[PDB]
């Protein structure tokens, strides 16, 4: 109704409909600390929310009062809770409220409180129909919005809407193959559908990831995904991989590439491979090439690795 | 010279493989801007330039601790958080807390303690693990009997119980949701006040472990992209519950190291995401923990003087790119300053400044010797002497039942 910026906005202390209620001022003690010098409007609204909350007043007026309160500080979880308490108590039109939250989220796409409320409204309605589309719009604003990603996942699990997300992941990856949030989504879908143990699935992915690395040789996301989907499986178990990786070495190297080989060699040593010394040296070599040259930032890391390979594969 | 200034450092710049994407673009931008900052110190120096503006910082904190402007209205429900951020910030700056503010802090938090246990974003607000973690943490920094006695232990345990879930998780507040951070809040609080019962953390470790993702990091809820914040909360939580082994520590370590920006020298919170001063703690805070863990598992290949990250490189970014002239610290160059970041960047620097494992101690202080901050506990992110002081005090008392 009356926006907090309206030229004609009126204080709750001067609203007749609220006359009967004695606002409750917040108490911070005799000598406040970390005390905010609230604006007059802010203090006013909250002086009345405190009064509404105190007597647990389940009225329509209070429901509307929460709107302003939220505008004034959408982070107020307490306000967010009581509003829902009211929506229930006043049998509120949930779709109307859905329209409310839609508008609000687009406004503060980074607020946790806002998405939580959407979530509740969604399980209440048991209707996820608007979700995927809406999240897609928010993700157009910020394709890495953690909150927007968590919600999509919940929606997809709760409502088992796995059918077209993998295509969505492809869409988003073409838009930005460096979007880690999307690579995670890809893993999420697959581990939640075919599973990665389906060898036909593991092959399609490893191949996909390899083409991706080929295009953007320095994109860490791709590399991380590859390592992820094969690490527990034992990198050294895939001889063809090692051969294709070494093939990138010329026109497609990077510290990630070298890093991956290190792991491969590391796995070989664990698996008690042949030419133990030859490999150990191939590994220690790279560790130093990284430590001192290609990945100096992680020099501390690389020295420990090398130190480890030695500690259990020498003499 | 300085890592960020050496000739070869121009090589650590982003190679977008000629394939521009929203990611490569924004990253390059920050790089160019930081490079600008870098050039400034390479260019001029005749007296030491890497200096922590303690003076300015102390004013910012000393003021905030008392009053805030309405810009802070957005945090009206995060007031205990401000007591913490500030008090921790001063502590690291080795600034002592005057007995009066100490008592006033106590009294404000008292007013923020729900009758039903825990603490809310302010007086008369529903309790929430977050401000709760905060308030407790802040009370222990004051470290007084007065401070400790504010916490109604009996109620604190019941509250923890109300948020406790079957699968091992905890709600952030009643009617809220869960994520790793809440688990961390509980773990933290309970251990310090000594209120851990045989079943309070039943299944919690497994839950948290289920959050560690393919990348080796930890998201908030299982499936989610791995992220510094949650990752820290996760492992620390585990460290408290003595369950770190539940996680694939190998993948976690490799991941963390991979969060430090080669060029910038600081830490990102997610892969392919920008650098941020706060992660200086979040991300770099992991290393001392993983070290503890691996060390406990007799890992022989561990360093006896350094954390597994470019300590030198982080301090430089902090000092060179995260200090505000008016006081306080921040995100990255083009951002506004705030107590939040002021707490974390400092925490992060102290982390990178002090190493300790067994009897081995070895500092690394970039810039003037005076830049040494008070060390911080990698778990609670408060003074180690403070932790020791509090647990000792609460272990005098029996766990509620
Ligand atoms: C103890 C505790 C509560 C820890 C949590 C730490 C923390 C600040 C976590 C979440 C970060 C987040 C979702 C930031 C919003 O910016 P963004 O998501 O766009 O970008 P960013 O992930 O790089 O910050
Ligand atoms: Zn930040």
């Amino acid at each position: 109704f009356l926006s907090l910026d309206s030229p004609t906005y009126v204080l709750y202390r001067d609203r007749a409909e609220w006359a009967d209620i004695d606002p409750v001022p917040q108490n911070d003690g005799p000598s406040p600390v970390v005390q905010i010098i609230y604006s007059e409007k802010f203090r006013d609204v909250y002086d009345y929310f405190r009064a509404v909350l105190q007597r647990d007043e389940r009225s329509e007026r209070a429901f509307k009062l929460t709107r302003d309160a939220i505008e004034l500080n959408a982070a107020n979880y307490t306000v967010w809770h009581f509003r829902r308490v009211l929506l229930r108590s006043l049998q509120k039109d949930l779709q109307e409220e859905m329209n409310y939250i839609i508008a609000i989220i687009e406004e503060q796409p980074k607020n946790y409180q806002v998405w939580h409320h959407r979530r509740v409204l969604v399980e209440w309605l048991k209707d996820p129909s608007q979700e995927l589309e809406f999240i897609a719009d928010i993700l157009n604003q910020d394709a890495k919005n953690y909150h927007a990603w968590q919600h999509r996942q919940w929606v997809i699990q709760e409502f088992r809407l796995w059918d077209n997300e993998l295509q969505y992941v492809d869409q988003l990856l073409k838009e930005d193959v460096r979007n880690n949030s999307v690579w995670n989504q890809r893993h999420f879908v697959i581990s939640n559908t075919t599973g990665y143990s389906d060898r036909a699935v593991l092959e399609r992915e490893v191949q996909y990831t390899l083409e991706m690395i080929k295009l953007v040789p320095h994109n860490e996301s791709a590399w991380n995904y590859l390592k992820g989907i094969l690490q527990d499986r034992g990198l050294s178990r895939y001889p063809n991989l090692l051969n294709q990786l070494l093939d990138l070495q010329p026109s497609h190297s990077s510290p990630y590439l070298i890093a991956f080989l290190v792991d491969i060699y590391e796995d070989m040593l664990e698996n008690q491979c042949d030419n133990k010394e030859d490999i150990l040296n191939k590994a220690l070599e790279l560790c130093e090439i990284l430590a001192k040259e290609k990945d100096t930032i992680r020099k501390e890391y690389w020295r420990y690795i090398g130190r480890s390979l030695q500690s259990k594969h020498s003499r | 010279p300085l890592y960020s200034l050496r000739p070869e450092h121009a090589r650590e710049r982003l190679q977008d493989d000629s394939v521009e994407t929203v990611t490569s673009i924004e990253q390059a931008k920050v790089e160019e801007k930081i490079q600008e900052v870098f050039s400034s110190y390479k260019f001029n120096h005749l007296v030491p330039r890497l200096v922590l503006q303690r003076e300015k910082h102390f004013h910012y904190l000393k003021r905030g601790l008392r009053q805030l402007t309405d810009a802070y209205e957005c945090l009206d429900a995060s007031r205990p958080w401000l007591c913490y951020w500030i008090l921790h910030s001063l502590e690291l700056l080795d600034e002592p807390i005057p007995q009066i503010v100490a008592t006033d802090v106590c009294q404000f938090l008292e007013l923020c303690q729900s009758p039903d246990g825990g603490f809310g974003g302010g007086p008369g607000q529903y309790p929430h693990l977050a401000p709760t973690y905060a308030a407790v943490n802040a009370l222990c920094i004051i470290g007084t009997e007065e401070a400790y006695n504010v916490i109604n232990r009996e109620k604190l345990l019941q509250y923890l119980y109300s948020l406790k879930q079957p699968d091992g998780s905890f709600l952030m507040h009643v009617g809220g949701e869960v994520d790793v951070r809440s688990a961390y809040c509980a773990a933290s609080v309970a251990s310090l006040t000594n209120i851990i019962t045989p079943d309070l953390f039943e299944g919690t470790a497994e839950w948290i472990a289920r959050c560690q993702n393919w990348e080796g990091g930890i998201g908030g809820v299982p499936g989610m992209e791995a992220h510094g914040g949650y990752t820290f909360c996760g492992l620390a939580a585990l460290v408290i519950l003595k369950k770190e082994r539940s996680l694939n520590l190998k993948s976690l370590l490799q991941w963390v190291t991979s969060r430090q920006m080669r060029f910038e020298g600081g830490f990102q919170g997610r892969c392919n995401k920008l650098v941020d001063g706060c992660y200086s703690f979040w991300q770099a805070g992991l290393l001392p923990l993983l070290h503890r863990a691996l060390h406990a598992q007799g890992d022989p290949a561990l360093s006896m003087s350094h954390w597994m990250f470019h300590q030198q490189a982080l301090q430089e970014y902090i000092l060179m790119c995260c200090q505000c002239p008016a006081g306080g610290l921040l995100d990255k160059p083009g951002k506004s300053r705030d107590f939040y970041h002021t707490c974390y960047c400092l925490s992060g620097l102290s982390i990178a400044q002090h190493f300790g494992s067994g009897a081995m101690l070895h500092d690394v202080v970039m810039g003037v010797p005076e830049n040494v901050l008070q060390p911080t506990h990698p778990v609670y992110n408060i003074g180690p002497d403070k932790v020791i002081q509090a647990t000792t005090h609460f272990l005098q008392k029996p766990v509620p039942g």
